[PDB]
């Protein structure tokens, strides 16, 4: 506990679940991501750990 | 000159372009908004 965060952001980028071209699981996997989000399930995890 | 924002932000969202569905538009669009991203032109925008 001897580290801090300070200032804002500099820029903005985003982790995403990644898949190969033309998966047929992407479709699926980012419907659910934006699920998820909306139910306020990512936030829940962020906070969690 | 009388307000001020306070904290970080509370959470995150994004404002996107919207292609229709179908459209020959969608990756192009997307592929142009990560390299203005990457070369530092959105920022550079949003300061101006």
């Amino acid at each position: 506990c001897d580290t801090m965060k300070v200032g804002g952001n500099l820029d903005s980028k985003g982790y995403g679940i990644a898949t190969p071209k033309g998966s047929s699981l992407g479709t699926p996997v980012n419907l659910a991501v934006l699920k998820l989000s909306e139910q306020g399930v990512l936030d829940k995890l962020k906070n969690k750990w | 000159c009388d307000t001020m924002k306070v904290g970080g932000n509370l959470d995150s969202k994004g404002y996107g372009v919207a292609t229709p569905k179908g459209s020959a538009l969608g990756t192009p669009v997307n592929l142009a908004v990560l390299k203005l991203s990457e070369q530092g032109i959105l920022d550079k925008l949003k300061n101006k």
